[PDB]
């Protein structure tokens, strides 16, 4: 009886480990399409400027 | 890494495929390959098949691998793409004697995804990109993934996929795709020429395809300002018309619209819902169509604003003619709006941007293959750590 | 030109197959179809580009 | 860890979830309901039932899958509606991929039936190459962290209560409330039909409804009193001989008929109440019916059924507001009000996750999160030799 609940409890303990494992290994594809946005904002950054700079090369050309 | 002229982006679609192989490196330009989704096969001895980029010796059967978007022969299609794969090589190689010392060395594959593609689907495709075509680089894009960058990066948008055979309807939240949510409409930019052969059935239907190209056929809301006008036709010959050439797209505008209200409104968490319907894209080679886009965003917003309801709103200021504080709802939308193009393509600006999604997979391509990490790809290591399976390590 | 001798030439590795695999702690009474490393016609000819460009 | 996927079906009262275990969210989401149509044809499919409804087509009927128990039903359908999945959401043959499958806790009664006929239409309809089935509020627990967890399922059909006590699922104190979403869809429909127009192929529409401006509605016009309406509204009153919130109004677009449709605070508080208070809505109810009377039941059994000075200490401390009606703003409040008048010598701890779109399918997520464990061995797969053993004499 005893051990038999002890067994229960272990492996209810170890499927919450491998949950809780998971929670910080996984990294959901949430978190990378979230991430995207984030560097994609900032290439627009450099979009807006370097063509700003594109222009003005081209306005120095003449 | 990597290599600007390396870089191949295939676009696949129900008609003919997008290919550019290599990118302008300065700018981006649009893709100068466009080949037709078709091949044949040959029925041998006890079923036995090959397939031909022509029917050889008129025995070989017209195959279309993608229907509405979706793959239907995964064999055929495979086939199909490793014809171009292989044309582009040969092309270049005749073209380029040390085409392998350089150009024809590393090259990225970017492959944009039809949404409707199954699991098993995707794991074949990426099984003969390693085991077939052997190409040691492999990206497949999300399609409306690549819409939402070319939008100068939108969290909160609708993705409006206007096809010929159907439409695909696809909500973005938070950069995700809600692939629950996404679904799609068995109509698309032939289902105008069918009203329109339904309309002037004594019309020839190259008349009719050819005027739905045409500058003249437009949606409504300076050929607009006549009665009559007139095409061009692909043999040369004179073609009149009356307001015909404004008609045929409310039937598909509405179905859009449809499911287009049934879509967001399962949308959970309502503040970001708002933020959805401020942001809508329309693509698709049909939407090039003037005033198409202005239509669809019209139809969307009579049938999905929420603003005190006419005579309601005229009562408040009827009772005031004897200052009213908005009446506030606790529903949405209350801001229906397109998103907003670059203004940093001028290539882009000038072709017009029915085929846009192209080129936001263009930017996020040099974003990804000029980075010193590879974490959004699939390399020949994953590919060997995990078979085709790779593709869920990196899926998008 | 050859376009599979193009392949061997281009971009100069383990294969997989899709198929049936029975779990193990041992095994256990049931399979299931997936990729397996596994153990260890075609188009025929080459499309003529220029009939596919845009010009 | 392990070279392998699935296939995850959470029939779902309401919602039917399924997906694969590869991705974060479900593949899809359908109705756990179908039309009928006459030969014999069945449609599954969110919007494919909505364009139905569309047609209006005589001899179109609406039938569930699940029962109150929250148990397959009609399981000639259930074989049609797994079929429909397979061959156009999840698109695989049902023979080359693993089948996962949840329900709701029960007291263990039909147990043995269920089971017969899952194995007849797993192995003996679909050859499915393995079986499993999980319950449903434990995985919720477990993927919250926890081990013992006080369960409060929110949701429709009924409001499901289940005392988890060191990974143990307290059948003897596993309730199940008659009130529920479909409940307060019910009286919301009631309420509201007095400004609508007018105020089994109606029955299909009844589905459309329910399914379309009445989920609406609820989404966002209901709101939880943070108090007992009743005190508070003294209270206010009080106050005001000594500013009352619940004379403030809401407005709401009545979509199909183009009208505002407005109601005060408290009216939406009053739906609120016939969860805590079912005995104003009728005489067939009793104050005891309410959800803090029968969380204080469910506790206490559960205390009776293993120290309860302990337990209650126990579930007080872990418990978990999920279910899909637990959106409605300020239930969460209301109940951790409730906890406190029935347990003041107790610190409560409660959690929710804040995320909308977590809560709607945390069942499917828990599904989906006990199905990517690596331990393989630790579920009771089932294969044929279970279905055979059963039907051996
Ligand atoms: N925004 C919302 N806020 C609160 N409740 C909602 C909201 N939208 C829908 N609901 C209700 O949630 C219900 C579906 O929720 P849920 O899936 O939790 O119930 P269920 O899972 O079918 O019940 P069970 O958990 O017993 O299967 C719908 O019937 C609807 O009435």
């Amino acid at each position: 009886r005893k051990k038999e609940r002890n067994l229960h409890l272990q492996k209810i303990n170890s499927i919450i480990d491998f949950i809780k494992e998971r929670q910080s290994e996984q990294w959901s594809r949430q978190e990378r399409c979230f991430q995207f946005g984030r560097l994609g904002a900032s290439l627009h950054n450099q979009m807006e400027k370097d063509e700003q700079k594109r222009i003005e090369k081209t306005a120095k050309q003449r | 890494p990597f290599r600007q002229d390396s870089i191949l982006i295939i676009y696949p679609r129900s008609q003919t495929t997008l290919v550019q192989f290599g990118l302008n490196e300065e700018t981006f330009t649009v893709p100068e390959l466009e080949i037709p989704t078709q091949i044949y096969r040959t029925t041998r001895q006890d079923g036995s098949y090959t397939y031909h980029s022509t029917n050889k010796d008129n025995k070989a059967e017209l195959i279309k691998p993608i229907q509405n978007g979706e793959i239907i022969d995964i064999s055929a299609f495979t086939q199909f793409l490793r014809l171009i794969f292989v044309s582009i090589l040969s092309d270049r190689a005749n073209k380029n004697q040390d085409a392998f010392e350089a150009e024809l060395s590393n090259i990225p594959l970017l492959l944009i995804t039809h949404h409707s593609w199954s699991q098993s689907d995707l794991e074949i495709i990426t099984q003969y990109v390693f085991e077939s075509l052997e190409i040691n680089n492999l990206i497949q894009l999300p399609a409306s993934l690549a819409a939402t960058y070319s939008m100068i990066s939108l969290q909160n948008c609708c993705i409006i996929d206007v096809g010929t055979h159907h439409t695909d309807i696809i909500p973005i939240v938070d950069y995700a795709q809600l692939d629950h949510l996404v679904s799609s409409i068995p109509m698309g930019g032939q289902s105008i020429n069918d009203s329109l052969k339904k309309l002037l059935p004594q019309w020839d239907d190259d008349q009719i395809e050819s005027l739905k190209k045409s500058p003249i056929f437009e949606v409504l809301s300076k050929n607009s300002d006549l009665e009559f006008n007139t095409f061009w036709d692909e043999k040369g010959n004179e073609i009149k018309v009356g307001k015909q050439r404004f008609q045929g797209c409310n039937n598909l505008i509405k179905n859009i619209s449809n499911r287009v209200g049934l879509t967001l409104d399962n949308i959970d968490d309502i503040n970001k819902a708002k933020a959805v319907w401020e942001n809508i894209i329309i693509v698709g080679g049909t939407t090039s169509i003037s005033g198409f886009k202005e239509a669809l965003l019209g139809q969307l917003l009579k049938d999905h604003l929420i603003i005190e309801p006419e005579e309601e709103k005229s009562k408040r200021e009827e009772e005031a003619k004897s200052f009213v504080p908005t009446i506030e709802y606790v529903q949405c939308p209350t801001v229906i709006k397109l998103a907003k193009y670059p203004d940093y393509f001028p290539e882009w600006k000038k072709s017009g941007y029915s085929e846009i999604i192209f080129l936001g997979a263009q930017i996020v391509s040099k974003q990804i293959f000029t980075h010193p990490k590879d974490t959004f790809y699939i390399t020949r290591e994953k590919y060997n750590m995990k078979g085709p399976a790779a593709l869920w390590d990196v899926q998008f | 030109m050859d376009p599979q001798t193009l392949i061997t030439k281009a971009n100069k590795k383990e294969s997989w197959r899709y198929d049936w695999y029975q779990p193990s702690k041992e095994k256990y009474p049931f399979r299931y179809k997936t990729w397996l490393r596994n153990q260890e016609e075609s188009c025929e000819d080459i499309l003529d580009l220029k009939e596919f460009d845009r010009r | 860890t392990l070279n392998r996927k699935c296939v995850v079906i959470h029939n779902g009262s309401h919602r039917t979830v399924a997906g694969f275990s590869n991705v974060e969210l479900p593949q899809c989401i359908i109705p756990s309901s179908y039309i009928k149509r006459t030969e014999a044809e069945f449609i599954f499919g969110t919007y494919n039932m909505i364009d139905a409804a569309a047609e209006k087509r005589n001899g179109d009927e609406v039938y569930t899958l699940v029962d109150s128990q929250g148990l397959p039903y009609n399981w000639d359908a259930l074989e049609m509606q797994w079929r429909y999945l397979y061959d156009t959401q999840l698109k695989v043959s049902p023979e080359e991929l693993p089948l996962v499958i949840t329900m709701p806790a029960t007291n263990g009664k039909p147990d043995m039936a269920i089971l017969e006929r899952y194995y007849e239409l797993a192995f003996d309809k679909l050859n499915v190459p393995v079986f499993q089935i999980v319950i449903e509020p434990l995985a919720i627990a477990l993927s919250m962290g926890k081990s013992s967890a006080f369960v409060i399922d929110i949701g429709a059909s009924g409001c499901n209560v289940t005392p988890i006590i060191d990974g143990i699922v307290v059948k003897n104190a596993v309730v199940r409330s008659k009130f529920g979403g479909d409940f307060l869809d019910f009286q919301v429909h009631e309420r509201l039909a007095p400004l609508i127009k007018e105020e089994q192929k109606r029955s299909t529409d009844v589905w459309y409804e329910a399914s379309t401006w009445i989920q609406q509605f609820k989404s966002t016009m209901l709101q939880v009193s943070e108090k007992d309406l009743f005190e508070l509204e003294r209270y206010y009153k009080e106050q005001a001989d000594i500013n009352n919130p619940l004379v403030q109004k809401k407005n709401f677009l009545f979509k199909p008929l183009n009208k505002t449709l407005t109601l005060d605070l408290k009216e939406c508080y009053q739906f609120a109440e016939y969860l805590f208070k079912p005995q104003l809505i009728s005489d067939k109810f009793s104050p005891e019916d309410g959800l803090g009377p029968l969380m204080a039941k469910s506790v206490k059994k559960a205390g009776a059924s293993i120290s309860p000075e302990q337990v209650y200490s126990l579930l007080l401390t872990n418990v978990i507001i999920t279910g899909s009606t637990s959106l409605i703003e300020g239930m969460e409040q209301r109940i951790i009000k409730e906890l406190s008048i029935r347990f003041p010598q107790y610190k409560l701890t409660t959690f929710a996750n804040q995320v909308m779109m977590d809560r709607k399918i945390q069942g499917w997520l828990g599904a989906l999160t006990m199905a990517n464990l690596p331990s393989w061995s630790l579920g009771k797969w089932y294969s044929k030799e279970d279905y055979e053993t059963l039907k051996r004499d």
